[PDB]
């Protein structure tokens, strides 16, 4: 967004889409991973 | 506690002026405090360089003001007061000099002030003015000897 | 509970048009703005001496004030300084959640005891508490543009016929003037004086 | 014409005799520009619960108003406004409110390919939009930068 | 619901004018999760029956 | 494991802020001229500033409104504040007529202006907010030493923060000692003469300084009367002698028999703080430096100087001593309630450890993102941190 | 000492602006009295703490003080919550006539 | 007036004005000494100018 | 009455009615939006109980038959439309539904 | 004007016969004395203002 208020909009923005997209990248593998590797040692 | 206080103070406000000039220039106080001392504290000199009347004004000059704005702390009340400068009229001296207590007290009054005589150059100015410096009067006396 | 509503569609759309109307009503009545109240309320105590000096200030005004600024609640620290224009300001920061009614109601009350300590200058000049959370609006310059108004008279002017209508809308809170309104100017003549033995 | 004294002889001395007396400012220290030219400012301050965008209107409006009686010259300029600053930011969080609703729509209607099943969403979302603004209300929040973000 | 809240509430509890700017958002976005959950429970089941 | 250790740099790398400064329609510019300067040389100084504003930044200024007479560091003759007003965000470029590239233009060419120290700054969101680097200290006088001591005493402590590397542009926000002066009046000599001191008080008072008599109506409203000297009479040291006091015979006394007048030093404006003369000393702590670290070498330097000398921190600093490290034990307390409901929720005590794991997957890539943009770590950020934390939890 | 015309002018109208625009305040009526002496009724909205809207005019007074004129200022402003509800209106009088 | 004036700023004590201690503003109190307000009798010591 | 009287007077002078008839103006006023509100409250409340759009329909159909008769009654009583008549009204409307 | 609106008004009220007791409950105007005093004479004669 350019304009009024660009600051906090480009803020939320950025953070939002960088974390967003890392998350929907990441979890889909690392989930499965984390829930066999806790489900296969029963601790 | 807060209503009750602002009651109070909206009600004495009308009688303040009813009240003698010398209680309006002692100043009253409205406090929301009970009479029972939390702690009561004490500060003794364990050298013995100062005196107990030196003691008493470090304490009502130092101390006593900062702990009166702990949060909390409705009222302190000071069991000794702060050094003032006083002054022991003798009235055969007075009467050999034919002179009343009411002029020394002028001469006090008049003698010992903080005159506010204004600056060099204050608003409105003269065109083309060098400089806006403060000017400084007469000043409180300090030290028993000016007094005397 | 999720399958209660399944079977009774209509009370899970009476639910809906109930929220969505108290939230309509809600929308229609909360306030907007830029920014909320977000600092802990400070006070300010601005007195006036007029051709006073910054020692002398601070000696017969400031120091007065302070040692009677006690049993204030919530209390964070205070500042002052006694500046050598005249204008002594003593702040009294309060911790955040103080309610700022509360806060300045008790500084009024605080100083109310010390108003007769003051010199009389300054209390003629007067001695006003209000807070430091002023946000401005809008900052309104008036402009002369024929030249025909000097610079003191839109001053007057402003401060005669301008602000009093508009401290009278409902969102106004308060108006502060940056010019000075006409008064009565006596210049003393030192020449003339001595002339007349006065 | 203030009498200081009068003569034994008839004469009198008046305070025009020993000063000169102007209409001037009680105080001298301001001397406010406005683009090269001197004028005087007014700054107006919000009180609190009210909205500031109405406000402001309201202010300029009742000025427009008075400036039908200014004297020949006078004239009011804002020098400094918040208006607009708030006004595109409201603009701005509702224009993302509802880009993002029809966002939801054209995906849901990408992967489930349902018009229905696309509704569905489109109207929950809503409620409960109208929902929290009605606890902001309740809990005296008002609609600022941080809420609407 | 609960794994969110928890998320969000403790930023309420900050002190100070950051705590009051975090407890804003904390309130909103706590009441908001709370509203949708209900719904998610109420209404969206009716409206996908 | 590696993506963790990235994390933990790419939160070292990222600055900190409270709130994103944004293009608000409006800067403001501040001037303060040498003290003991008259509100002419400001005037002078102010047209000169407001000339380069229409000249110049022409294309994107609207309005400049001065106002000789007041602004930062208290109201004064060497004062001035100005806000300039700048047209609508579409007319101006986006590009080179940005707020910001027009205060960066203009730094530059203020400080090229020896008169006077004029810097132009975009007002903060929140007045209460300052910077992260900067702290606001106040050095106080408890053995009441005098102000002469406490002036060398900040001087002192000024030189050695200079001298440290860990602290950053450390000046004080007072106003330096300025030329004063003192008339002596001769109290004997005065009653010798015959004259009275309380007339000479308020011939003093009322003559240099104003007086605020009464009131009269003007037009239906109630003004102020004023009695003061004219202009050309209270301008030089020697002026005085050009007044004359009354002695009880009648007869005028020169100002000049029982006066004399001489040039001392005082301070313009008098600070205190907690009751205590105090000079508040505004530094910031220099880039990769600990704020806290920077409060601690300050203390040090403030226990260097004579005793009787103490500190305190205000507004910033002080909440930051206050809140200390509090965000840490609450989100510690939120992981384990979080812990605690996946826990009931999963009948288990080792699978809610496997969503748990899940958040630095999230906050990875809004850290990179944030900082590949060059953003700092604001309280935006910090929210929208939390809602990718969520959402990456709820998945 | 102020006429009628002059106290409406100088202290009822500067007392009105300032508390103009109070939180719930259905409307503001004025008395000025040709012995010098002003009023100025509030009249909140029904429901509001009588303490709470005090408090407020009381803050929103200090505001307009330094507008009211020195003598006004020294006499004193009192913000007092006042109605009218007569509960009682006690007669005294002596049956002898003594009194 | 002079008789009360000399009666109440004798006997009893009289804040005049103020004077500075170390940087604090402490009164200053005028009031007859010690021995001559002890006894009774002490009054017809002072003297008052008509 | 006494607004139609005010229209003689000579241009430039209005009217503003304050204490009881203020509060009896705010009452007219807020008289139809409270009846709509309360009939919108009852049948929502018919529609969720007996999860129909029909139901509450027909119920919501037998008011009038009873504000008929509370309209009728008082104008033959010689009452007037005060609050108590309000306060009565939605008691009809209550007791019409129950029927 | 005020004054002469309100009388109108008042003569209007009394005349229908659908008001009674109507009144205008403030206090109308009065007479009222104005002491002048020459300070020049005043100051010729010798007596303080």
């Amino acid at each position: 967004s350019t304009g009024a208020g660009s600051g906090g909009q480009h803020a939320v923005g950025t953070g939002v889409m960088g974390g967003m997209i890392s998350a929907t990248i990441l979890a889909i593998y690392f989930v499965p991973l984390f829930f066999v590797l806790v489900r296969r040692r029963f601790p | 506690p807060d209503e009750a206080v602002q009651q109070v103070q909206n009600q004495l406000q009308s009688a303040m002026r009813k009240l003698p000039q010398a209680v309006q220039n002692q100043g009253v106080t409205v406090r929301k405090t009970g009479d029972t001392n939390i702690l009561t504290i004490a500060f003794v000199s364990t050298d013995g360089s100062m005196d107990k009347q030196d003691i008493a004004d470090y304490v009502a000059s130092n101390i006593q003001d900062p702990l009166s704005r702990v949060n909390g702390v409705g009222d302190i009340d000071a069991y000794g007061s702060q050094y003032s400068m006083r002054i022991w009229l003798d009235p055969a001296k007075l009467n050999s000099f034919q002179m009343t207590a009411k002029d020394v007290t002028d001469a006090i009054e008049s003698q010992n002030a903080q005159i506010a005589v204004g600056q060099l150059g204050g608003t409105p100015s003269v065109d083309k003015q060098a400089l806006n410096a403060t000017i400084n009067a007469q000043s409180l006396l300090q030290t028993p000897e000016q007094f005397r | 509970m999720a399958n209660f509503f399944i079977d009774r569609p209509i009370f899970a759309w009476v639910l809906a048009i109930l929220l969505c109307l108290t939230g309509t009503l809600a929308i229609f009545s909360l306030p907007v703005e830029q920014y909320p109240d977000l600092a802990p309320p400070n006070v300010r105590v601005t007195a006036n001496y007029p051709g006073a000096s910054a020692q002398t200030l601070e000696n017969t005004v400031t120091q007065v004030i302070e040692q009677n600024m006690t049993g204030l609640d919530n209390l964070m620290y205070m500042s002052s300084q006694s500046s050598g224009t005249g204008q002594a300001s003593v702040t009294l920061s309060f911790k955040a959640g103080t309610d700022p009614d509360e806060a300045v109601q008790q500084v009024q009350n605080q100083l109310q005891s010390a108003m007769r300590k003051l010199p009389q200058a300054v209390q003629n000049q007067g001695v006003t508490v209000r807070k430091t959370g002023d946000t401005n609006i809008l900052t309104i310059a008036f402009v002369s543009t024929d030249g025909s108004m000097d610079k003191q008279d839109i001053a007057d002017y402003v401060a005669s016929n301008i602000q009093d209508p508009l401290s009278r809308v409902n969102g106004v809170g308060d108006i502060d003037a940056y010019g000075s309104q006409y008064s009565m100017r006596i210049w003393l003549d030192p020449a003339k004086l001595n002339s007349f033995q006065m | 014409d203030i009498t200081l004294r009068v003569n034994q002889d008839g004469s009198e001395v008046r305070l025009g005799d020993v000063a000169t007396v102007e209409m001037g400012a009680e105080k001298y220290d301001y001397l406010s520009r406005f683009n090269g030219k001197p004028a005087s400012g007014l700054g107006v301050k919000l009180a609190s619960g009210a909205n500031e965008m109405a406000t402001a209107e309201l202010v300029l409006n009742r000025l427009d108003e008075l400036a039908q009686y200014f004297p020949h010259g006078l004239e009011y300029k804002v020098a400094y406004e918040t208006t607009s600053f708030v006004k595109a930011s409201i603009e701005d969080v509702v224009k993302t409110l509802l880009e993002a609703i029809a966002l939801v729509f054209l995906v849901m209607y990408l992967f489930l390919q349902n018009f229905r099943a696309t509704l569905i969403p489109t109207i929950a979302v809503p409620v409960v939009l109208m929902g929290t603004f009605s606890v902001l209300y309740a809990f005296g929040y008002s609609v600022n930068t941080l809420t609407m973000f | 619901a609960m794994v969110l809240s928890a998320v969000f509430v403790p930023m309420a509890f900050f002190g100070g004018t950051t705590g009051a700017i975090y407890r804003q958002f904390s309130i909103t976005i706590v009441a908001a999760m709370v509203l949708s959950v209900l719904v998610a429970m109420i209404l969206t089941p009716a409206l996908c029956a | 494991v590696l993506l963790l250790g990235g994390m933990v740099f790419l939160f070292l790398r990222l600055p900190t802020s409270f709130l994103p400064l944004e293009d608000r329609g409006m800067f403001t510019t501040s001037v303060q001229l040498p003290s003991g300067s008259t509100q002419q040389q400001t005037l002078k100084v102010v047209e000169q500033i407001e000339k380069y504003y229409f000249t110049h930044e022409k294309d994107n200024i609207m309005s400049v409104f001065a106002t000789v007479g007041s602004g930062p560091g208290g109201n004064g003759q060497n004062v001035a504040r100005m806000f300039i007003r700048l047209k609508d965000w579409s007319e101006r470029d986006s590009k080179t007529g940005t707020s910001f590239a027009i205060i960066e233009r203009a730094t530059k060419a203020f400080n090229q202006i020896k008169e006077a120290r004029v810097i132009a700054s975009s007002p903060p969101a929140i007045s209460g907010l300052g910077s992260s680097a900067g702290f606001d200290m106040e050095l106080q006088d408890h053995a009441g030493a005098g102000h002469d001591a406490l002036m060398a005493a900040r001087n002192q402590l000024l030189a050695l923060a200079a001298e440290n590397p860990e602290l950053t542009r450390v000046r004080h926000n007072g106003l330096d000692d300025s030329p004063q002066l003192q008339i002596d009046i001769d109290q004997r000599k005065a009653q010798a003469l015959g004259v009275a001191i309380d007339d000479i008080n308020d011939t003093l008072q009322t003559a240099w300084g104003s007086s605020y008599v009464n009131d009269f109506m003007d037009r239906g409203r109630v003004k102020k009367v004023y009695v003061q000297a004219a202009a050309p009479y209270r301008m030089l040291p020697d002026d005085i002698n050009l007044w004359y006091v009354r002695n009880k015979d009648g007869g005028m006394v020169p100002f000049s028999a029982f006066a004399t007048s001489r040039w001392e030093t005082g301070s313009p404006r008098l600070e205190r703080y907690n009751g205590y003369s105090a000079v508040e000393i505004v530094g910031e702590a220099a880039p990769g430096v600990s704020t806290g670290t920077a409060m601690d070498i300050m203390e040090s330097l403030v226990k260097q100087l004579p005793n009787g000398f103490g500190l305190e921190w205000t507004a910033m600093s002080y909440q930051e001593r206050l809140s200390g490290a509090q965000a840490p034990a609450l989100y510690a307390i939120s992981l384990l309630v979080v812990f605690l409901c996946l826990a009931a929720l999963y009948e288990s005590w080792s699978v809610p450890f496997s969503v748990m794991l899940v958040v630095p997957l999230g906050v990875i890539g809004a850290l990179l993102a944030t900082w590949m943009r060059g953003l700092e770590n604001d309280v935006y950020f910090q929210v929208g941190l939390l809602t990718v934390i969520g959402l990456s939890a709820k998945n």
